């Protein structure tokens, strides 16, 4: 592994969704709104101190230098388990342990990502590895932890 | 794997954002 031009470009796609207003740098705002999309609700201080720990510019915001720089690192103690448990609990809002085309549906467009059916389609497809025409914990995993 | 990437990668912001 060494950093390249695809990953750079998913990394920028990445910002951009955090960066709502584009103007090229993340806020305590637009942090947390993302943030309660997947599922959390930090505190005023847990935003603060998340971007100040990558903001060595001082301006209290991270653009996008100090996200890529966060993104391509090589980091290992991670609570990814937690997050991705919390998100897939997002998804699957009706607790029945599978996500349908609807619960992607609805996340989705409080992404800001206004899917058309055959992205929502394609998107069930290409988690569903079992067949089964629904999006299960494993499955969602796999998606979620993909380099 | 375009939009489960970002999501994915999303997903990864935040943890590494809160655990750094
Ligand atoms: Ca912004
Ligand atoms: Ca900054
Ligand atoms: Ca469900
Ligand atoms: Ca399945």
């Amino acid at each position: 592994d060494q950093l390249t031009e695809e990953q750079i470009a998913e990394f920028k796609e990445a910002f951009s969704l955090f960066d709502k207003d584009g103007d090229g740098t993340i806020t305590t705002k637009e942090l947390g709104t993302v943030m309660r999309s997947l599922g959390q609700n930090p505190t005023e201080a847990e935003l603060q101190d998340m971007i100040n720990e990558v903001d060595a510019d001082g301006n209290g915001t991270i653009d996008f230098p100090a996200f890529l720089t966060m993104m391509a690192r090589k980091m290992k103690d991670t609570d990814s388990e937690e997050e991705i448990r919390e998100a897939f609990r997002v998804f699957d809002k009706d607790g029945n342990g599978y996500i349908s085309a609807a619960e992607l549906r609805h996340v989705m467009t409080n992404l800001g990502e206004k899917l058309t059916d055959e992205e929502v389609d394609e998107m069930i497809r290409e988690a569903d590895i079992d067949g089964d025409g629904q999006v299960n914990y494993e499955e969602f995993v796999q998606m979620m932890t993909a380099k | 794997r375009r939009k489960w990437q970002k999501t994915g990668n999303a997903v990864r912001a935040i943890g590494r954002l809160s655990s750094m």
